[PDB]
Formats: C-alpha cells, structure tokens, sequence
C-alpha cells in the first residue's frame, strides 16, 4: 500500500491582503496545478495526488472542501484501519502560514473542527454503541511535543526535567517515562485536549500571530477485548493511531526572526530538512528494488540524525498505513516555497507500506491448525473415512 | 574634486589593501608615516591629490579606506606593522570568531553588530567628500566573510547612496586548485549581490596569475605578495586618469558607459600587457604594438578563460606613458585587420581609448622591470560565461545529496535559498550566449 | 578572543596533558615557575588562549584535572611542571573506578562531576569569548570513559553552541592491557558518536609501529607517544595563536570536514620525522612533507586509508613556503590517487598555512584525514563486543552498579548504525 | 589512605604471617622493634606506610594485623621471640584445649568465646582506617581451626560489612602426601563458606612447592620456612601496586573485575616466574620474555593439576623491577601463536597487565637470587576442577563406611550436614564443566536469507 496523500489550501490572510497579491494555485478532481508569477505564461505545472481541496472560498459551495470533509475522506478509513488492526498516521506539513495547525486541531468554538477531535468523536461514538456483553474496549492517550531536539510531556503536571528516548531490542524506538493516561468518556479526553494545548510553547512571529515553536505527536493506544468466557481470549487487537503537527518551515528574512527566536527556526529548519532527506531517500529506497530487479539493494535509510526521525521512524517506513496533508498557501509571494511543498508531497506518494495484522504467535498458528483439522475431518466423516 | 572610497573586506581584501596603498604612498611621495617631505623642499603642486588621500592641518594625509573583518587576526598586522601610523585607528574588527567558510554565519547571524559601525564610518567619511564619485569594493569569493559581509554590505549601501558607481575586484575560484571544500555554495550564493546591486565587476584568478608569475617574471615559487602588487598595478591603472594629467582622460562614469551594453551584462575582464622581468626588460624595444598585441593573448588572460571561443562586444584600452594617439589608432587597425578576435556585428565601433601622462612606478623589492609605456586593458566578452559554468557543475555534485547543508541551516538560512540562487546564475548564463547570437 | 578549556581524564588523558604543556610552554616562552623568558615579540601576542594571567607577571595554564585516584595527582604534581597549575583545579576522589565503566559513569562519577562542572563553570567565565573544549581520555578504562561521557553531556547540554574536541586513544587490535575493553569502548562511543563535533582516534599500536620503523627508537617508552600526540595536539591550534596567509579556526576545520553530523572520526597525522641520524641525508620541502604526511604507515590510528575512500583530508603547513607548491602538491596527490578520494565531492582537501614553524624546525605539517576505513576499527570492537555479550562474560560487574541489558544491546546497535553509514560511501560506483 | 588487614588463623596461617612479615618489614626499612631509623637519617618521607602499618606519637609502627589461634604453643613463640615488640599486644589466643582436627569443635563448640573478641579488634582496626581496601585472610584446609573458625569469621564479616573485598590465601590438600587422616571432611565441609562468603580465592599445594624447591633451588630437604618464604613473595608482588609507583598500577578491585566471569567461579591459580638459585643466576639472561614464558610452564604451578587438560579463561600479570611496556606486549603476542595454551571462545583478549618500577628484595639468610625483574601471573583456567574431584573420591571412600562420623556428631554437628556440602561441591563441579565448553556452532539457530 502506498503512503496516502492529500493537498489543501487555506484563504488569504491579513499579511497578504495588505501587500497585494493574487491567487496562484488551481485545481480539478485530485490534480493540481501551479502557475508561475515571475515567468508568467511559460510553465505552469500539474501534479497529481489521492486528493486535493479548495477551502479557499467558504461562501460557495463549488468544489468545497470543509473540515468534515477531509476528516470523513482520511481519517474515517484510518480509524477503520485501525479498528481492523493496522497502525495508522497521518501527519501534517507545509510553510509557517500553510494552516497545518488548522487542519489536525481546527477550533473547538466553532462546528469546524480539526481531524483530531471528530477521530476522537468517531472513536468514541463507535465504542459506545459497539460494546456489549462480549465486547469491550481500552482507551489510553499520550501527547508528547519536541521543543530542540528534546521531548516533554504535555499531559503531565509540570515536571522541567526532559525525557529520555530508548531502543526496545523488539519494539523499536520508544519514550521512557511519557505520561499515559486511560480515558472513558468525551470529556475526560478533551480536558486532557485542553490542558496539552495550553502546556505546548508557541511565539508569535511577522508571519503569523501565534506559531508553533516545536513539533506536536498525538498517540492513542486502543484496545478491543473480545469477551466470550467460553471460547474466545481477551484483549484480542491492539493498535496505534498517531497525528503529527509539525512546525512550519523558517525563512529569516520574511518573518523577523531574532535571538531565541532565531535559534528555534534554525532547530526546526534542520530537522525539517533531515525529514525530507529520509522521505526522499526512502521512496528511492522502495521504488527501486520493487521494479528494478528484487535484488534488495543494502542502501539502508538513516533515522538517527534526528528525534524526530528516530521516534517516527515505524509510521514513515514499516509497520504502519501512513498518509500526508500539506497545507498551502496561494499568495504569489510564496510561490518557490509551496512548490517546494508540492515536490516534496509528491515524493511522498510514491513511499510504499508493509503493513500486517499479527497476535499471539501460539493462538494464531492453534486457530489455523484447527481450522484446518476441521475441515480436513469434516470432509472425511462426511464421506463415512473417520 | 575626484574622490573614491575604498572598502577591503576580508583576509585577501585587506593583504590587497596592503599592497595597494603601498603603491599608492610610493606613488605619490608620502612616507609611511603619513608625512610629505616633498611639500616642504618644494613649497608647491598637489601631490596630497584628493582622490585616495585627505589631509589634517598639521600636514599629516590620512587615506579614505576602511579595511573590515571578523577576526583580529590579519588586522592587526596591520596596527603593529610598518603602516601603523599611516591609517586612521579605526579598523573594525568584530571582536569574536570568523564566518569559518559559512555564508549564513557572515550574513545573518555573526554579519550583524559590525555593520552599523562600519556604515557609520563610511557615512564619516562620505560626509568629508566634496564630489565622490564611486565605491572600490574589494573581496575573495569562496570565504564566508567576504560573501556574506559584503553582500548585506552592498544592500545597505544601494539602499542609502544609490545612484554612486560601484566597482568591484573580486577573486572568483579557479577550475583546478581550490584552499576550501565547500567554495562552490558561497560563491554560487552570492550572485545575487555581484548580479543586482553592483555596477561593473572585475574577476582574476589565482591559476592565471601563477602561470604569468611562471612564464613572464621567471619566479618558480611566487606568492600572494607578487599576486597582490600586480592587481594593484591594475586599479591604479584604471584610477590614474583621475588624479594624474593626460591627452584623453577616462572617468569611471565613461567606463561604466563603454563597457556596459545592457544592465546585467557588467562582467569585463582586465589584462596588463608589460610584465617582464628586468633581465628580459631588455632585448626587446616594448613598444606600443607590442604591448597592445599582448594584451589579446589567450595566455596572457587573468582569468583562466579562452577569448576566441567567443565574440568581443567592448573593449577600453588605458595607455600610461610616452605613448602618442597615432600608434595608438594604427594598432587598433591592426588588431581589426586580424581574423582571430571576433567582434559581434552590432558594436561597428568596438574601442575606446585613454592616455595618460605619468608613467607607472616600480616597487622596491619587487619583480616588474622599470617600462616607459604601459597599457591595461578592460575587455566585455562572451567567454566568462566558461569560467560559470565550471562552477556550476561543481554545485550540482554537492548538492544532489545535501552535502554540507545542515551547516548552512543552522545558521538561520531555508533551503530553497541555495536552489533559488542556482535558477538566478543560470538565467544569467543564458543572456550571455543570446547577446552574440549574429542578427537576423 | 579565541580561548580554550583544557580538560583531562584518567591516567592516559592525565599524562598526555601533562606532555601537552611542555610543548606549548616552550614554544611560547614560559618557565616552569610561570614567569616568562621568551625572546620574540609573538609569543605573548596570544598567550591569552591557553593561559590566564596572575598578578606577578605570571601565567597559570587554563586547565582542569579530574581523576578517582589520588596517586596520579600525586604524580604530576610531583614533577618539573607539578607548580604551575592552580592548585584548586585538582579535583579528585578515592575508590577509583576499578576499571569499570559504570561506577565512572553511574556510582562513583555521578558525586565528582558537580565540584568538577563548578570549576569548569568558574573558568569558562573569566574568558572573554569561548571558543571550545577539548578533553583527553582512553576508552579503554573506567574513569576516563565514564566521566569523560558523563562530562560531555553535561557541558553540551549547558553550552550547547561551542564546538567540542576530543582527542581518544582507542583500543588496539592485538595489543590489550585488559579484558574487558570491548564493554567500555562500545558503551563510550555510544556517547561519543552523539555528544561531539570532533574526534581524532589515536592507537597504541600505530604510535609502537612509527616509532619502531620510521623514528628508528630501541626502546620506546609512553613520553614517546605522549610526544606525538602533543605534536599533533599543538599543530591542530596553530592558527589561532600566530599569523599566517592562510588561516584555519577550529570551527572552519569542522566546517569543511564533516559532510553529515554522524561523521566527525578523524584519523591525524604529522610530519616530518626523520629518526636523529639521517637528517643529514634527507632534505626538507613541501614535497616531502606531502609524501611523508600522505603514506598509509604514517598515520596514528592503525587503519589502512587504501582499504577505503577519503571523504576529506586538510592539511596545517607552519613555516615560510610558496603557496603556488601546496596548491600544486594537494592537486597532484588528488590526480595521481584518484581511486582513493570521493567522486561526488569535487574537490576534498583544505589548507591552510601559518608563518612561525616550531623551535628548532624549518617547516612542518599536520594532517587530519576523514575516510571510511575507520569503520574496520569499530567492526573489531563489534566482534569483540558480541563473542562476550552471547554469554554474558563480565556482566554481573556492571549490573551491579545499577545497568542492563537493554543499554549494551542499544549502544551495540549505534555503532552497526554507523559503520553501516559509513560503509554506504566506501565502495566505487555511487557517482551521481 | 588505602589499608589492608590481615587476618592470619591457625598454625599455617601464623606461620605464613611471619615470613610476610618478616619480608614487609625488609621491604620498608622498619627495624623488629618498630623504629625506623632510615626516616630520621633521611629527615622525613611516606616509608611508613599505610598499607601495612600505623604510626603512633613517638614513630613507633605498629602492624594492621589481627593473629588467631587455639594453641598458645605457636603464638607464644612470636610473643617471646625476634618480633615481640613489633606487634600489639592483643594476640587473640584461647587459653584452652584446640579443636584437634574437628571441624565443629572449630566452628561451634570452642569457635564461641573467641569470635567476639577478634571481631571486637577488628572493628578497632577497621574504624582506624581511613578507606579500606579489602581483607587478607590466610588459613590452611584440613586444619580444625583453620576450617571451623575461618568459616564462622567469613560468615560474621560478611553480615557485618558486606561490601568489601575479601581474599584468601589456602593451603588446599595435596594429592598423594599429607599429615592427617580426616582432611577430606575438613576440606568438604570448607567450601561452602568458601563458595558463598569469599570474593576471591587462592589455593597452593605443598607437593608442588617441594618440587618446585628441588628442580629449580637444588634443596633437597626444604622445611616450611623456604614456603611460607615463597608464599609471602607472591602476596608481596600481589599487594605492590597500592604502595610504590609505577607505569600501569593495578587496584585489588581491579583483579576481581578482570579475573572473575561469573560469581562462582573465582578460583584462580597462582605462579612465580624467575625463581632461581644464586649459583644459577648467572649463565642466564632472565628477560621479559623468558619469565612470561615460564609462567605458563606447567612444571611451574604452584597446585598439582596440569593447564594443557582445560582451557584459560582469563589471566592477569603483574611485573616488577626494570620492564619496558613492549617488551610485555611482545611477550603476550608470541604466548597468543602457541597451540599447547588455549582460550574459551568467549574471551578474545584474555590478559590483564600491570607494572611496578620496585624490584623484589633479599630476605637475608633466604634461598632466592637477587634478580631485576619479577612477574607474578594469576590464571583463571578449569584444570583446577581435576584437583578437586580427586579429593571428592576420598570423601565418599571415608563416608560409605560412617569412618570417624562419630566424633563430627558429638560436637553438635547433624549427619546431614556432610552429604548437602557434597551435593554443593558436585554442583561447582559442574558450573566449571559448562563454562569451558566451546560455545555450541552458530549458537543463535541459523543464519542466511533475503537482505
Ligand atoms: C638536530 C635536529 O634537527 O634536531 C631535531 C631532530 O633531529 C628531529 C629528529 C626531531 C627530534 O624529535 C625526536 O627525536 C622525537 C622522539 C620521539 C618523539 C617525538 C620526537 C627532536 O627531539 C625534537 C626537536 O623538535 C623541536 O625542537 C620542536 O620545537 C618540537 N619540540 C618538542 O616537541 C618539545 C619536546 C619537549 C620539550 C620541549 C619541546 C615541537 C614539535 C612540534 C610542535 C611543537 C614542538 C627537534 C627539531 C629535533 C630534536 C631535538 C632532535 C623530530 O621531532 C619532531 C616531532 O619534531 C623527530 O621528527 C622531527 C625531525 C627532527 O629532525
Ligand atoms: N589573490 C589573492 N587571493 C587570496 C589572498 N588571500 C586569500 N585569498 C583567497 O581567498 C580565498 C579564501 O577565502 P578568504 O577570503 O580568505 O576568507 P575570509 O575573507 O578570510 O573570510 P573567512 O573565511 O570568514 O575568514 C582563497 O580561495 C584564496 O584564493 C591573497 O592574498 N591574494
Ligand atoms: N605451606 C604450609 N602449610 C602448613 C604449614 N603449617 C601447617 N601447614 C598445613 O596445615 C595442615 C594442618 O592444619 P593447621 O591449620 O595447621 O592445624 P591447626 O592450625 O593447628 O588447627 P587444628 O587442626 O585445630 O590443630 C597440615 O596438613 C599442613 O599441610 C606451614 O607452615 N606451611
Ligand atoms: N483554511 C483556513 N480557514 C480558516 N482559518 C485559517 C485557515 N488556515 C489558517 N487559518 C488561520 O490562520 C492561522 C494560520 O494557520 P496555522 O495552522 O496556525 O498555520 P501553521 O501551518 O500551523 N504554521 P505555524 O503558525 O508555524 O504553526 C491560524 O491561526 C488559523 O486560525
Ligand atoms: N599513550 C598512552 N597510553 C596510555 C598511557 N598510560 C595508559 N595508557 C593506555 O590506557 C589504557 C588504560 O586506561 P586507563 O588509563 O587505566 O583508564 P582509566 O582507568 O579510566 O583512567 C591502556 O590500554 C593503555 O594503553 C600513557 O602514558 N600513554
Ligand atoms: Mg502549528
Ligand atoms: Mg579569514
Ligand atoms: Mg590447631
């Protein structure tokens, strides 16, 4: 399966309506296209996607994408996924002002929420109705932000040390000491939805009047424990859903930068940069040997030149069904840096899954070996040779 | 008056200086000191010429120049060396670590807190001028400082000056050797700056000179010192016609009318047509056809291009000594009547021409044999646009895997930025190979 | 200013500082009692970057000394330069580490760093713009790799933008002076590869082999190999302390040296040496001290530079030369070698060069090289590591001390990480 | 400021005590009565130092050793003899009948009365010192006290300070000769305090010894002073690094680290190199390379069991005197081709190494040359398990039979307390069976498939 990917473009914003500007990007269906200000009528470019939206006229109704509708394009058949078994991503990307923020939080005020909060809603409302008898369900939440190159927890009170990042010989890359907490109901969630959005750091910037100043990852462990006393074993699935906000790309000389501020730019421009060089260089890595011989070329994909790398290095390549929303803005001004986006978007599609549902090793080889006994006697007591 | 503005940035910027305003001093009759004894046995003249030297009431001639870096290393050479009474005490050192080959360190991070100081002294110094003419900005690419420095450098002073001429002496990097790894992303981001803000700009380069130090001079073994005095001995030459009486004198305005066709085209080349060694000034007469001819070898370029693969649009020759215009208009006959040099069909004219009076002076301890005539020559040609591309292919086998770019990132710049400058140099590249082009 | 911290660390890192002083005293001019007797003008020019000053003329080194032995302390005090260092920056325990990584790391070090770090807080202080730190340790020990790691996270953690050297002597292939170095080498590079911008490996056995073929020596001692190290030690800082036409930072070095952050293991090298008897024979040029500085049996890290590919190599010239013969020399080891250097790096060496040359020398070179062949040094410590971790040899030592199994099986993991980047380079094709 | 005592028990022990004594105080330049006259020619120095000795007042040194016996005929020589005024007067003697080769007479019949005094002393002596580095005790197998009193000492240290280190220096029993009928249950019913409570043990034979006396000293009727002579030089190049200087020192922690895998396995043998007579000092270069060669002879061993039938799993040599680092480098290197010593698997290096710039000193009277370079080698090897099981075959020899079963008994001891030290013993003996095997072909499954 392929890493899914999904383009959206937000309206104009204050800062490009005081210096004029006018509108760049079009789109039909899943293809969008990029027209050039600085060589006009030379080369506008077209490419393709899973799905493209044009948010940028909320008014009309024509080819609108609102809120609900992106959610119920990804993240209905992620949370499907994942309530099949699958471990499931989809994190956001684009430039300081492409409205990443907008599209996995929204606002709660308002009915147009984020991609978090109507997965949570989803989850909730399924859970609720699907439970029974022989039929239950385990929530636990944790959220986790990377400020430079250091991870602190959210939903814990405050505790100024930082957390330490070790390697499972068996499970990978892991935090240790990440505060998890179970839940039971809509609101104990979104309480611990408050409380993590208010302890996250932002700044403001010329860019944009609040702005992120560290990356954000969103994990739900989710639990379905199938209770027949007789026959069946509990805690049957376990899975994983995680959102990534990331921190928008810095440019100095357009956002005003200075001191600390600065720092926390270059820190988020090179972990920006190190995602796109292991997103580049593992669709190379899995277009090449799928088509060009099978020979599995050793050219290995290196995560541990950032945290950011080495916590999600599952999501971006192995166990894992992963999809991508880049967030665009279609002011003039910032022509070359949302094309960069767009590239990069693209280099995202062509990244292939392995992704497999697994248990217990002893009950799954026992279920099958009996299920093929049983058909095996069946087949003989009918025909009178047992 | 007739009065310019120096501005050395960096190591090779500064040892430039050094040899330049010790031609000048030796030029004009002021001790190291900043004395004149030649005032006082002769009681009369203007040997305190306004164009490089302002004078005090006690007598003492300051020169206008500001030498910057970020290092104190190199400066300091010259605030206890022999020249230490000669520049004024303000030399602007940042008083921290250097750039350390990074173009982002020079122009965003460690750039600033010196800039204002040192636009703050060149508005002293303007301000003292009475009809200033132009800027002399002296740089090397390839070091953080003199790309990123003189970059926020040039901006800052477009913005405040703006319609002043801005003349630039560069060091581009050579095909072959190289003293840095990662030249080619300093020197390819800083187009920009030499492309928008600057007027005429002149490049050399190392390899070039070394083979004329090799063949002409007979030195084995030269150094920067010999490479230095001869770059001085160029500005001079194109300076001399503002402070030094002549039969046709050239200003830098004229300069910059001649040899610039259209706007983004301002990248001549320069030649110096009599270097010879002392043993060998002898056995040949030097005279003007000689030394005219010499300036159209190939050989005898400053930059390690070939001018016949491509097609000459100007050309501005500067004659210094006992030269009268009647030799002057036979050769530049000759040199239409041979077939080698191309000459593109819109420019039917080709030549200007100045001559000055004042023969050049010779360095003690130096290598160039004493001459009574001289030329320079400044050439607009198609071939630089070789010199380019060289480079560029370097750029794209470091930059195809993101090699030495977290430094880069670090230090306040996007990515984009390098990709960006990239599409500009070959946008460049492409109007100097459609300006030949014959007409149709 | 430009100032450096000085740091040392176990007995190895202990006594290669102390030979590291005689050689930067005497060169700029110091007497063993602190005042100074120097003839040129330069030498105090830029005393301040090793040395602070003292009310009576004199100049204390700007050093730190840690150690859980009293008896090496003892030692260097002890000795012709024991009275110049300050006498508060002897800082020391008892019950040393016994050769075990995690009482350095965890038990022992864990109530000597807080008094250290006080004292490296109060000397980075005084100096007027921090350049960086430079540590000395062996791998191979408790003390120097526990509290040498344990002081490296620290120190980045609260000065995380200056630059940070080390300078390691690292476990030998045949020569062993103890057992259990695998553990200790492998938990120290763990570190190392994560917390530094530098590293220069140094070996044992490279400095026996250099001083038995190439120095003619009968009985080699350790001041030899303390000897070379300070060379290459003092040759790597020329550039800040003298002028030259060519200058070098530490940070420009690093720069120009490390394409990717996982890749700062140098392999440093020296020139000339000449064995005290057939100087007389050989004459003395840049040619010559390219040859000596590029051949495989000169090197001090004891790995074959022909079994891979140089990322890339700089080299320090000290004395008056012609800068046309460097740039020519560098070209012609590039063209005539041009299997050995990367394809996709245009151009991979840096110079520089610097006007005093040392005392009693004409003309001398230093050499720090990156290459992919020091990833067979690392596969050795790997093997090693493995053949005692199947069975558990030496483990109940260390988790004793409060570890486990889950950090041997992480730092093994790192080190496979980056022998396998390191690998990725190595071999021809590749290209564009 | 880095201290040592020295728990010396029973007559060997006593014994033993002298001869190291008597060697520490040649080494120091402290006279027998405790003065040291060279401090005072010389005008101040570090020679009293505290490994050994304490200093009082007026210069006088006194010895950190506690000595432990049941018969005053052995400590009343030492109280009435050269050394009388060198140590305190606290000599720990019970003023009664001896355990009389009888391990619980030892332990828990005539034990009691006397434990408390000496652990009173020894934690007199332990609280004068500034920073212990561990303890030296020296017993003899076979012996009742040395058995019975030695084990109930481990066992009350090892509650009361739990940490630190603590060596043995023993008198295993030897294969043929002997001096006792009852020494198998002695010796059986040792080693289990030995197993459980010491940190580190060293075991030695008298036969050896006496051969290595005739082959190598020409003695031909030796007595145990020449031993305990032999002994005290081992001990001394062993605890040489905590007082003089040298290149490469080696702590007492350092040994245990280095020389011991697993906890129950710490049973190291023990060898002197360059013994050799005065006659025949000379016609012989004596270098590094020809005593680390003899070293590893088997000829050499100080314990009858020959290395070439098991494997080395680790080594540790300690150098004394005029050594240059590369010459020990190129001794190990040449040691490494040969066939005849091998390694487990599991131990690539395998050699611990440690300088000291002192050379060994002259016992006047003494049987030893005066040399300029000493090694002392400490091996970690599985040979020793053959001794051990040779011993095991007398025990049940003497126990099918309940042969001298009744005197064990009458003492407060149960019958059943002799099997279970058996089945302990059989189970060390199998541990040392396990380690040495050859770590089993690609011992993770197999190995090969898609990359
Ligand atoms: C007659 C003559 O030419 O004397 C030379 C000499 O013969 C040679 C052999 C010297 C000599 O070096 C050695 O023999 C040597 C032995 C072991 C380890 C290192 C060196 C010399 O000792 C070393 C000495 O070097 C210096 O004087 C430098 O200043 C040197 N100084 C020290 O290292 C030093 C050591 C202790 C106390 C004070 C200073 C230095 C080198 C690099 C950076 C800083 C300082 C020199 C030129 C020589 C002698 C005296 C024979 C050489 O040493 C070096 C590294 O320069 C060996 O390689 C050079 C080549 C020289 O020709
Ligand atoms: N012609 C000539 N070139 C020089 C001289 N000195 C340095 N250069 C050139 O300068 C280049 C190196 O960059 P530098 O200008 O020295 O760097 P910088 O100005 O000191 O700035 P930093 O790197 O931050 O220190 C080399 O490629 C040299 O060719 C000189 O004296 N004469
Ligand atoms: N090497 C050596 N061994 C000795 C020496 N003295 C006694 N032994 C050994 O010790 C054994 C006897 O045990 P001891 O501990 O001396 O007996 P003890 O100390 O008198 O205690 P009891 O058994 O109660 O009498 C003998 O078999 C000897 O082999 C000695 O001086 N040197
Ligand atoms: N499509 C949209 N519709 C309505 N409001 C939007 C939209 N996009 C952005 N905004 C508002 O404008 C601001 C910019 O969006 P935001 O999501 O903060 O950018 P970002 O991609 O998160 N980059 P950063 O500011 O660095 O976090 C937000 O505060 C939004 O409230
Ligand atoms: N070059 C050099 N190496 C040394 C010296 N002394 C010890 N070593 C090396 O250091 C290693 C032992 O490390 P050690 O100093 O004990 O580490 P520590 O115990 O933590 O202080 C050995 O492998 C030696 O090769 C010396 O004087 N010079
Ligand atoms: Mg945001
Ligand atoms: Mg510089
Ligand atoms: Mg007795």
């Amino acid at each position: 399966a392929s890493v899914k990917v999904a383009v959206r473009v937000r309206p104009f914003n204050s800062r490009e309506m005081s210096r004029d500007s006018k509108c760049i990007i079009q789109m039909s269906g899943s293809t969008t296209t990029i027209v050039n200000p600085k060589q006009p009528k030379e080369t506008p470019k077209s490419f393709s996607f899973d799905y493209s939206y044009w948010s940028h006229t909320s008014p009309e109704d024509i080819n609108y994408a609102s809120q609900k509708q992106v959610y119920r394009d990804i993240g209905e058949e992620m949370l499907q996924h994942a309530f099949e078994g699958y471990n499931v991503c989809i994190f956001a990307y684009g430039q300081t002002g492409a409205g990443k923020s907008y599209t996995m939080m929204g606002k709660q005020e308002k009915d147009q929420q984020g991609i978090i909060p109507q997965l949570c809603e989803d989850l909730f409302s399924r859970i609720n109705d699907t439970t029974n008898d022989n039929m239950s369900y385990s929530v636990e939440v944790s959220y986790m932000e990377i400020y430079c190159e250091r991870v602190r927890d959210l939903l814990n009170p405050k505790n100024k040390g930082n957390l330490r990042v070790r390697e499972h010989p068996l499970l990978g890359p892991y935090v240790e000491d990440l505060s998890k907490l179970a839940v039971t109901s809509y609101n104990d969630i979104q309480d611990l939805m408050d409380s993590g959005n208010k302890a996250r750091t932002v700044a403001a910037t010329n860019m944009n009047e609040t702005s992120s100043r560290s990356h954000a990852v969103f994990n739900i462990i989710f639990t379905q424990k199938r209770h027949d006393a007789e026959t069946n074993i509990t805690t049957e699935k376990v899975s994983k859903i995680s959102l990534v906000d990331l921190a928008g790309s810095e440019r100095a000389d357009s956002t005003g930068a200075k001191g600390t501020r600065l720092k926390e730019g270059a820190n988020i421009n090179k972990s920006l940069t190190t995602l796109g060089k292991v997103i580049s260089a593992l669709a190379e890595m899995d277009s090449g040997p799928n088509k060009n011989k099978k020979k599995k070329k050793t050219d290995f994909i290196l995560y541990r030149d950032s945290v950011l790398t080495w916590l999600l290095r599952e999501n971006l390549g192995g166990n894992s069904r992963t999809a991508m929303v880049a967030a665009l803005s279609p002011a003039d001004i910032n022509y070359d840096e949302t094309l960069s986006t767009l590239r990069y978007a693209d280099r995202a599609k062509q990244i292939r899954c392995n992704a497999v549902i697994n248990e217990d090793p002893n009950n799954k080889l026992i279920r099958e070996l009996k299920d093929e006994v049983t058909r095996l006697r069946d087949l003989l007591y009918a025909q009178g040779l047992g | 008056m007739r009065e310019c503005i120096s501005i050395h940035v960096g190591q090779a910027g500064v040892q430039i200086g050094n040899a330049c305003w010790e031609l000048y001093c030796l030029e004009h009759g002021i001790q190291p000191d900043g004395q004149m004894p030649s005032d006082k046995t002769i009681g009369g003249g203007d040997d305190s010429f306004n164009t490089f030297f302002s004078e005090t009431g006690a007598g003492k001639h300051v020169p206008r120049a500001v030498f910057v870096d970020l290092e104190p290393t190199v400066i300091d050479e010259v605030r206890t060396g022999t020249y230490r009474q000669l520049f004024h005490p303000e030399q602007l050192i940042t008083g921290k670590e250097d750039a350390a080959n990074n173009y982002a360190r020079g122009h965003y991070t460690i750039g600033k807190e010196i800039i204002d100081l040192v636009l703050d002294r060149i508005r002293k110094l303007a301000d003292q001028c009475t009809g200033l003419q132009g800027f002399l900005v002296f740089h090397s690419f390839g070091g953080g400082t003199g790309s990123g420095f003189t970059s926020l450098l040039m901006e800052r002073l477009s913005v405040d000056y703006g319609k002043k001429s801005k003349l630039e002496f560069s060091i581009y990097p050579a095909p072959q050797v190289s003293t840095a790894v990662v030249e080619p992303y300093n020197s390819i981001l800083t187009t920009h700056t030499t492309l928008e803000h600057s007027d005429c700009a002149f490049m050399v380069d190392n390899e070039a000179i070394y083979d004329i130090c090799r063949r002409n001079l007979d030195i084995e073994r030269p150094t920067y010192t010999n490479l230095n005095r001869l770059i001085s001995q160029i500005v001079s030459s194109i300076t001399a016609s503002l402070r030094f009486d002549g039969a046709l004198n050239v200003d830098l305005t004229e300069f910059q009318t001649n040899l610039v066709p259209y706007p983004r085209i301002h990248f001549p080349l320069a030649t110096y047509a009599p270097v010879i060694s002392a043993e060998k000034a002898y056995h040949e007469q030097l005279s003007v056809a000689e030394i005219t001819n010499a300036c159209f070898e190939p050989a005898n370029q400053m930059v390690k291009c070939d001018p016949r693969h491509g097609k000459y649009m100007a050309c501005c020759l500067l004659y210094r000594g006992d030269v009268v215009p009647k030799d002057v208009n036979a050769a530049i006959a000759t040199i239409k009547t041979k077939r080698s040099i191309q000459f593109v069909d819109w420019c039917p004219t080709g030549f200007k021409v100045g001559i000055n009076y004042q023969p050049p002076t010779v360095v003690p301890g130096g290598d160039l044999a004493k001459v009574q005539r001289a030329v320079c020559m400044l050439s607009n040609t198609t071939a630089i646009a070789e010199a380019w591309a060289r480079l560029d292919h370097k750029f794209d086998l470091m930059y195809a895997k993101r090699a030495f770019v977290h430094w880069y990132v670090g230090e306040g710049m996007e990515e984009g930025e390098f990709s960006e400058a990239r599409e500009d140099m070959a946008a460049l590249e492409k109007d100097y190979e459609e300006v030949g082009v014959d007409s149709v | 200013m430009r100032e450096i911290v000085h740091i040392q660390a176990g007995q190895c890192g202990n006594q290669i500082g102390a030979k590291f002083w005689e050689v930067i005293s005497d060169e700029h001019g110091i007497d063993p009692t602190g005042s100074y007797h120097g003839d040129s003008d330069l030498q105090l020019e830029r005393i301040n970057v090793y040395y602070n000053e003292a009310t009576g003329n004199k100049y204390v080194p700007r050093a730190i000394l840690v150690d859980l032995e009293p008896g090496t302390m003892d030692s260097v005090r002890s000795g012709p330069f024991g009275q110049i260092f300050r006498p508060d920056n002897f800082v020391f325990g008892q019950s040393g580490a016994g050769n075990n990584w995690a009482k350095g790391h965890y038990t022992e070090g864990a109530e000597l760093v807080d008094s250290v770090l006080d004292v490296v807080r109060k000397e980075s202080e005084s100096c007027d713009c921090l350049q960086g730190f430079q540590l000395t340790h062996s791998l191979g020990g408790g003390t120097g790799s526990g509290m040498g790691t344990l002081l490296i996270s620290k120190i980045r953690e609260e000065y995380p933008d200056r630059i940070m050297n080390t300078f390691s002597v690292m476990p030998s292939p045949k020569v062993s002076d103890t057992v259990v170095e695998p553990y200790n080498a492998t938990l120290s590079v763990h570190q190392l590869v994560e917390n530094t911008d530098e590293t220069y490996c140094i070996d044992n056995e490279a400095l026996y082999d250099i001083c038995f073929r190439t120095l003619k020596l009968t009985t080699p001692t350790y001041g030899d190999l303390n000897h070379l190290v300070s060379a290459t030690m003092s040759g790597v800082t020329t550039c800040l302390r003298f002028p030259g036409q060519l200058n070098a930072d530490l940070r420009k070095l690093a720069v120009n040296m490390v394409p990717f952050p996982r890749l700062h293991f140098f392999m440093p090298g020296f020139a000339p040496l000449t064995s005290r008897g057939s100087q007389q024979y050989r004459a003395l040029t840049v040619p010559e001290l390219t040859q000596q500085m590029f051949d495989s049996k000169n090197m001090m890290a004891a790995c074959d530079p022909r079994h891979g590919r140089y990322l890339t190599v700089a080299a320090i010239f000290r004395g008056r030369m012609s800068m046309k013969e460097v740039d020519e020399q560098m070209l012609n080891v590039q063209n005539k070698n041009s299997s050995y250097f990367v394809e996709w790096i245009p151009n991979n060496v840096k110079t520089a060069v610097c006007d005093i040359p040392p005392r009693g020398l004409k003309m001398s070179a230093t050499f720090i090289g990156n290459s992919t062949a020091i990833q067979e040094l690392f596969k050795r410590i790997s093997e090693q590591f493995t053949a005692m971790f199947r069975r558990k040899a030496f483990l109940h030592w260390y988790t004793g001390e409060g570890m486990d199994e889950m950090e041997f099986t992480e730092a093994e993991s790192n080190m496979n990480d980056l022998v396998s980047e390191y690998q990725q380079y190595q071999d021809a094709t590749a290209d564009e």
